């Protein structure tokens, strides 16, 4: 029961890791995009 | 553009025309029929190729004095570079992107 649970937070919280992983290449890759179309002429 | 054209058959037809020259004497000197229409065509073709080289020769003289047309459009050439870094390094983000959402799921 209890130990189920202490899993389930276990995994969300490595999930949850993974998905700011992406989101920091994804933010990255905005600001990346957005700041050099912006220089342009 | 078509002034290349003009004077590559220019020297072809020169080129055909001292073969048809030399043929024609051959020919005529040989023994003794259309020799003497191949020297009338090769004489005409002769004629025609020394007036092209002439009027070839005396073109506008566009310019003479300095080196023209001066700027290959390097601006446009290093916009479009640019564009393709550009281009190259949102490649690599978006693979680098795919790996991490890879390694997720």
């Amino acid at each position: 029961e209890r130990r189920e649970i202490v899993e389930v937070n276990k995994k969300l919280k490595q999930k949850n890791q993974q998905l700011k992983q992406i989101m920091d290449q994804l933010r990255n890759l905005i600001w990346d995009i957005n700041a050099m179309l912006a220089m342009r002429n | 553009n078509e002034r290349l054209r003009a004077l590559e058959d220019i020297e072809r037809e020169i080129g055909a025309i001292l073969q048809n020259a030399g043929t024609a004497i051959l020919e005529l000197s040989k023994e003794k029929r259309l020799l003497d229409r191949q020297a009338a065509a090769f004489t005409t073709s002769v004629q025609h190729v020394e007036a092209e080289l002439s009027a070839q020769i005396r073109y506008l003289t566009q310019v003479a004095t300095g080196q023209p047309h001066e700027g290959s459009s390097y601006s446009s050439r290093k916009d479009c570079q640019m564009a393709l870094k550009r281009v190259d390094y949102a490649r690599l983000k978006i693979s680098d992107v795919a790996r991490t959402c890879e390694q997720m799921l």
